[PDB]
């Protein structure tokens, strides 16, 4: 599955929305590390 | 480049001719 | 005619004119300083050069000298502790001819020197008035303790022998052979010389069989190598790259070690050729430099491009003719990244067509045709020996990504893969030889000789690697679920894959008795550590918790086999017989 | 009838830059002319005449042009084309690339020369292939069944085991209840590729029958293109002019275009995609198309023509053309090798193109058509759950689909992987595969009617 | 199953091994038939360079195929050296033929400088003015032509005929 | 060595296409002689020989073929090559890009005339390099520092502040105290109007002269100058070291800018780009200038090299960065995340890396706690800014007290270590203090890449 067109300038455009996507894990990642540490520390409450 | 170096090889053409 | 004219220059391209009888790929030296160039095409009476050096001050009706010969190596004594770059200019003797600290550009000066002599011996029964081909072993030469340099005969030429040198010392250009043909009796010195694009004739091609001894214990137990191979490895900047390099001199069952460093850098060049010069061999007697049965091509990217291309070629054309005096030669080459870069360079001086992400046409197939150079072979000649050559190519890819042009071309050639991991080398893990991308194509080869010499060690390695396979993908469920939800047959697992992790997979380079530990040490330590995890198998379908605090000085008799000393060869088996019952013993309680 | 004029030799090359040695003062050249090169150290280089324009011709040698002289080498103009000697005793010998024996042989004693480029066949008289192949692999005879006179290639990568499976479906190539001739073109292949093929070919005792064509990596590349050249001209005059079934195996497909690449970029001729020519449709179309059956004959030639994509792309030039021209491909894919099976073969984009004329009542059973619908149905959607079982949860799918989950365990393992040396038949693969549709209920079974479903699926 | 496997592997590749030494046998007393076939053929057309009267008429036509083939204004005829008088004889005879057919006009001579060696049976090898194109029309030349196109017609014609053809 | 022949004066142009200038009838042309032009109006032009085919000699002019006729102008060809006039009286001289004097100066005495090329360098002789370079930004010197030998770009995109580091590094630069013949080149290529003007303002102007021996190139002044300023700045920083026995730093900016000056003459050749329009011999051309550096067997001199370039649209694919990513041993990275938050000098140490750094610093070469002061500085800051994010999605209550402390440590790091302004010179111990001072505010037992051998002194303070 493709998108767009390739143009020189879309590059930098696909490279920002893959930078994006990328913090988009780490970035939500440790949220839920956070909502799990606090699931698991109530369990033993 | 197939376009580039096409054009410099009729560019010799020419000038071994005149 | 002998000389030819300039008639013009424009850029490192010499198009030279009065050359009639000039081939193609022929080396000339172009100027009065003699540049050296090559022959690449050739229109009618002009033929134009591509000059390897700086074209720089070149006039019109320089007197082109042709040479007849294309980019050759010069083959004899004085080659073994010697160090070349790509064209084979001795870069050892340049230094001490000129007391400079450049390379002059002007320079031909011969690769091995015509004034050291060397006590030649005949073949005794090498009559005079005997038949002789080609490949056949003509005298030997004792260059050092360990090197024999079998002086042979070109694969070319054939005849009868009419004079034979008595044995003393000669020079390089002193006359040793006469042989007489149907027209006219040809001589010639200890050196030949001989192409590097051209494969070295050879009688039969032989399947490979003998293990390559690294002295690593991933690499010899899990992906091992055979003499007679062809292995790749990444050239990353620091995983264990240059610790690698120098065990498989340093430690290896192969006779002589040939290093290419193929357009490196100027600082990663100089660690070589400091670092090598200062190593020691463990020969039976007493210790030996490691540089009496090495020859190195150091070739830095300030270098000529046209010598970067063609140092991988002259490294193995050094690798064949060591093969074909018996020797097992093992060649590293560091790196086949930088040579491709080369090519991309010649290709793009050309105007050559660009077929995959800019590489030429014909990168795929000078890798090909590089690496079927090496393999196990029974030489050309009549005294009937075996060599093989063995090839340990690095490659460095853009972003440790393993989808290069270079990269994938390597990979469908090559046959053994020790994958070094830059993240193993953070956490300390050494050696970093990463073991789920890496793959070994030598297995069922080595089978055969496994069941001739070690027989009881096959099986080990497949439940060893079902074991590490078995435990990446338990550890996913670990921070997932959790330890307290896991199976009883399953955990018993993850703690003798740990165990293995620290006794078999790690191993220190630095600790002593680590260095070079040969064979049975490795199928000793793993014939313990699986007979543990096969024995665990039934003690627990018969308690998890009750054997693991209660084994804490039988554990710790399996987490310090690595400690068995150099002084400990024969008394090393009897404490692996003796550690095995103290683990029978505890499987009943 | 006969060339009886003695040839013309010339010693007036003009130019040589590349694999290309132009000829001048050549009285009348001929286009695609076979010449021989007589070097000036005394070795021989043959080469064919790509260009001729007036006096001059362009010839390429095959082994490349490192030490042609200018003044001192001599060019030999054998007045035919490439013909090669082609015979009934070139069967059971191992020939190099170009022309000539390697196993200590004879040259063969050539009953008739053949052109190697051939001619194409007219399709008036070109019988479709009927009678299907029984391969002894499931997943080559079950989903994508070949006909006898079928061309379908085998689409791999590199470490994939094509070469094993190359292997199997010649020792288990027969009729679904006079032997198959086997000729092997191995094509830039390693030295440990060609002594398996040998080693292989020299245990089952089919040596008699084999006509092996090597050419390793060592050997130059120009000389690859008229390899598989060569070993269909043979299989041409074994099934067309000597009555007997062929079996042709091109190994790998990949070399050839790659050395057919460095021609062209050479020529400075026109790329396509990737830096391959433009005419690379027409060049893979005239070795695969020399393939089928005649009406006058009873012998046929089919081909298994082996390719490697390169990183795993099947959008690549190479396998995209070569599925253009054949008739459906097998797909041996790199995950299924990961998890041990043997045939690593990702059905689904598996085809066979005259698989449906092969299956039938008269041909295997009534059942065939059918239950490979449904085994690539169920296949398709399980593979797209597995993909949503990945990125939610092994627990939140719906009921069905974790029957799908216990269709492609049992499908990957049970159906196609069978072992190196294991042949079922036809009928044993129906039977495994509605042991697999067993465990579905009778009306999820969409793309099967309702009346064969009372036959086979109580049982 | 190591043991028996194995030496059943073996032996079936010693089977098959002793059926390809045994094909490549029969297949190689197959040259030595074809080979002295054209070795006695060789000693045939020497005895025909012995006799004048067919040698010259059969050098007559020979020189003149090297003549027609080469089509140059100067011509060089290399011969061996004790037909020197036999191709002179040859040369003037085929000059009014050229004549007639063509309408240049030919230059012929005759290197006395170099001769062709005394171990080739016969014929004449033509070369043009500059020393560039030659025509090899030897006996040995000839002889080679008419082998390679005739080995369907030599092998079919004495050997036996194979039984599957089209 | 002496030419003794007079020279000729040709008057045979023939063609004028671009820079280029034909000339025929020439007797002898060698390949890369400098001819003057002299235009029918008596103005003076230089330039090189292009190609020399036969009796054509095809010649490009450097200040342009503007007004050169074809039947006034004389060609006047000197039978030498380049050749660069070198002295040690080139040190406080401002240079342009050809050879001449810009100060309103001398022409040099010069006691050698050395060829611009080279030739390269001995591999066999090369030695290892080991000492340090001190820059006086603990951004470099602490985290990333350099050897003595060691080639090292600073990466850096349009706009940021790459020329105030540029001047910063060649005023304060030096070895080590340790308780020493120190010579920098600077090569300033293709820079503007008012990047030209800071250069002499500054290192002129701030006493720094003693030791610079500063080479300009405008934007103005001919591309083919570009080409031969890097050959004119390592061959007077050749002579200086190991043929006068100093440690020299050499500073190459813009590296960026001197691609397109290889690119615009490559295509004055007729001849066919390669990727991206650059040639496909710039990693040879590159690694003629940049592998001019690290030091040799017998002589105390060595040569280091900072060649400063900017990479297109931040893109590191670009040939530019790439090429010299290949033959350099490490990089500097300078960012638009830093410089938009006002932080002097902007330079980011989690990307930045120097390969021989582990040679560089050491207990005899600066002291023995710099191999774990910057091991733990990288570790601190790299867990620092993670959990600088989880302030930000998580809640400032959440984080917990030692990850509240990495907050503190990441504010007063980027403020107080890497954020120290354009006149301050840190020496390699005042850089280490106030990387002390930072760790101080950690407790003992997570310092854990320092060993107790050295915590035991320079934590308690």
């Amino acid at each position: 599955r493709i998108e767009i067109f390739p143009s020189r300038m879309a590059q930098t455009i696909m490279k920002a929305r893959l930078k994006g996507a990328q913090t988009g894990r780490n970035l939500l990642k440790k949220k839920s590390d956070a909502l799990t540490l606090r699931f698991r520390q109530i369990l033993k409450k | 480049f197939y376009r580039l170096k096409k054009i410099q090889e009729k560019k010799k053409i020419l000038k071994e001719k005149s | 005619s002998t000389f030819g004219y300039v008639h013009g220059v424009s850029g490192p391209v010499v198009t030279a004119c009065d050359m009639a009888g000039a081939a193609m790929y022929e080396l000339v030296r172009v100027g009065h300083s003699e540049l050296v160039g090559e022959i690449i095409r050739l229109e009618g009476d002009m033929a134009t050069i591509q000059v390897y050096e700086e074209t720089s001050g070149v006039s019109v009706g320089d007197p082109v000298l042709r040479t007849g010969k294309p980019l050759s190596v010069e083959l004899g004594p004085g080659i073994m502790g010697a160090i070349f770059d790509g064209i084979q200019r001795p870069l050892s003797d340049i230094s001490s001819q000129t007391q400079s600290i450049y390379i002059p550009r002007g320079v031909n000066v011969s690769a091995l020197s015509r004034d050291v002599k060397w006590d030649f011996t005949p073949c005794k029964n090498l009559r005079v008035g005997s038949h002789i081909t080609g490949g056949d072993i003509y005298g030997i030469v004792n260059e050092n303790s360990l090197i024999k340099h079998k002086i042979m005969l070109p694969p070319r030429n054939r005849g009868t022998v009419t004079y034979i040198a008595p044995p003393g010392n000669y020079d390089t250009s002193d006359v040793v052979l006469e042989l007489e043909f149907e027209g006219i009796k040809e001589k010639f010195s200890m050196v030949q010389v001989w192409p590097v694009r051209q494969v070295r004739p050879v009688t039969e091609k032989l399947p490979a069989n003998h293990p390559l001894l690294t002295g690593q214990r991933v690499l010899d137990a899990l992906f091992p190598c055979v003499q007679g191979g062809t292995t790749a490895i990444p050239g990353a900047f620091g995983c264990g790259k240059t610790v690698i390099s120098q065990s498989l001199s340093k430690y290896s069952n192969s006779d002589v070690i040939i290093y290419v460093g193929c357009g490196e850098r100027g600082n990663e060049m100089s660690e070589v050729l400091r670092d090598f010069p200062e190593l020691t061999m463990e020969v039976d007697g007493k210790v030996e430099s490691i540089m009496k049965r090495t020859a190195l091509v150091a070739n830095t990217s300030n270098m000529p491009v046209a010598a970067r291309e063609a140092s991988i070629y002259t490294g193995i054309t050094l690798s064949e003719y060591f093969r074909d005096m018996g020797y097992h030669v093992s060649m590293m080459a560091d790196s086949t990244s930088r040579w491709a870069e080369a090519l991309r360079e010649i290709s793009g001086r050309l105007a050559e067509m660009p077929a995959d992400s800019g590489y030429p046409a014909y990168l795929g197939a000078r890798l090909a045709s590089f690496y079927e150079r090496a393999g196990r072979v029974k030489c050309l000649g009549n005294p009937e020996r075996e060599g093989s050559v063995s090839i340990v190519g690095a490659v460095s890819p853009p972003g440790g990504d393993f989808s290069d042009p270079v990269t994938s071309a390597t990979l469908g050639i090559v046959q053994v893969f020790w994958g070094l991991d830059k993240k193993l080398a953070q956490r300390k893990h050494f050696p970093s030889v990463n073991w789920l991308i890496s793959y070994s194509k030598y297995m069922r080869a080595l089978d055969e000789y496994y069941d001739k010499h070690f027989t009881e060690f096959v099986p080990l390695r497949t439940k060893a690697k079902e074991i590490l396979q078995e435990e990446e993908d338990l550890a996913e469920i670990v921070q997932l679920v959790g330890k307290a939800s896991l199976a009883e047959t399953d955990k018993i697992t993850l703690e003798v894959a740990k165990l293995i992790k620290d006794d078999f997979l790690q191993q220190n380079g630095y600790t002593p008795y680590d260095r070079f530990c040969p064979f049975y040490k490795t199928v000793g330590m793993l014939s313990n550590m699986i007979a543990f995890y096969d024995m665990a198998r039934r003690a627990v379908e018969t308690t998890w918790s009750i054997i693991r605090e209660h084994m804490g000085e039988i554990l710790y008799k399996l987490s310090s086999m690595k400690f068995k000393d150099p002084v400990k060869d024969g008394e090393a088996k009897i404490k692996a017989d003796y550690a095995q019952l103290l683990e029978d013993m505890q499987n009943a309680f | 009838n006969y060339l009886s004029q003695p040839r013309l030799t010339y010693k007036t090359v003009s130019g040589v830059n590349g694999p290309l040695v132009i000829l001048d003062h050549v009285k009348f050249p001929r286009y695609a002319e076979i010449v021989h090169l007589t070097l000036p150290d005394g070795t021989k280089r043959s080469g064919q005449v790509l260009e001729v324009s007036g006096s001059k011709a362009v010839v390429q040698v095959f082994e490349g042009t490192s030490g042609i002289d200018a003044k001192k080498t001599s060019c030999e103009f054998t007045g035919d084309i490439l013909r090669t000697p082609v015979s009934e005793d070139m069967l059971g010998r191992v020939f190099n690339g170009s022309g000539k024996p390697i196993d200590r042989g004879p040259v063969v004693l050539a009953e008739d020369f053949l052109d190697i480029m051939g001619q194409p066949i007219n399709p008036q008289c070109r019988i479709y292939p009927e009678e299907m192949i029984q391969t002894g692999i499931s997943a080559i005879d079950g989903m994508n069944s070949i006909a006898r006179g079928q061309k379908i290639p085998i689409f791999s990568a590199a470490g994939l085991p094509h070469n094993e499976i190359a292997a199997q479906i010649c020792r288990q190539a027969g009729l679904v209840k006079e032997n198959f001739a086997i000729v092997f073109a191995a094509m830039g292949v390693n030295m440990e590729t060609a002594r398996f093929f040998k080693s292989d070919f020299e245990e089952n005792g089919s040596m008699d029958n084999v006509c092996l064509f090597l050419n390793l990596a060592n050997d130059p590349t120009i000389e690859r293109i008229i390899t598989p050249r060569l070993a269909l001209t043979t299989a041409e005059f074994l099934a067309y002019q000597c009555e007997k079934h062929v079996l042709v195996i091109l190994t790998d497909m990949s070399s050839y275009a790659e050395a057919l690449r460095e021609v062209s970029a050479a020529r400075e001729e026109v790329p396509g995609r990737r830096g391959f020519p433009g005419y690379m449709y027409t060049d893979l179309a005239t070795i695969y198309e020399r393939a089928g059956r005649v009406e006058g004959r009873n012998g046929s030639i089919t081909q298994i023509p082996i390719l490697t994509m390169p990183n795993d792309d099947i959008t690549h030039p190479i396998p995209d053309l070569t599925g253009y021209i054949t008739e459906g491909q097998i797909y041996v894919d790199r995950q299924l090798h990961n998890r041990q099976i043997y045939p690593p073969i990702n059905v689904l984009p598996s085809l066979s193109r005259l698989m449906k004329s092969a299956i039938g009542e008269g041909m295997t059973r009534k059942d065939h058509a059918d239950v490979s619908n449904q085994l690539y149905a169920c296949y398709a959607i399980g593979k797209d759950v597995q993909a949503m079982k990945a990125v939610v949860g092994e627990e939140a799918l719906t009921s069905d689909d974790l029957l799908y989950l216990e269709f492609l365990q049992k499908f990957e393992r049970n159906f196609i992987a069978q072992g190196p040396y294991e042949n079922r038949t036809v009928y044993e693969t129906l039977d495994i595969g509605w042991q697999l549709l067993r465990i579905f209920p009778k009306e999820m079974l969409k793309r099967i009617p309702q009346s064969t479903l009372s036959e086979f699926y109580p049982r | 199953e190591k043991k028996e496997k194995q030496i059943e592997q073996q032996k079936k590749i010693q089977m098959s091994n002793l059926m390809n030494q045994a094909r490549l046998k029969v297949l190689r007393a197959r040259d030595d038939l074809i080979t002295d076939l054209l070795n006695e053929a060789k000693q045939r057309l020497s005895k025909v360079v012995k006799d004048t009267t067919r040698y010259q008429v059969l050098l007559d036509g020979l020189v003149l195929q090297g003549l027609y083939q080469l089509l140059e204004p100067r011509m060089i005829v290399r011969c061996r050296k004790q037909d020197f008088p036999l191709v002179k004889a040859a040369v003037q005879k085929a000059i009014p033929v050229y004549k007639v057919a063509t309408k240049r006009d030919v230059d012929v001579q005759i290197d006395q400088e170099a001769y062709l060696p005394e171990e080739i049976a016969g014929g004449v090898e033509i070369y043009n003015g500059d020393r560039k194109i030659k025509v090899s029309n030897t006996l040995e030349s000839r002889l080679d032509l008419i082998a390679q196109q005739m080995m369907p017609e030599v092998r079919g014609a004495l050997f036996g005929a194979n039984a599957n053809r089209k």
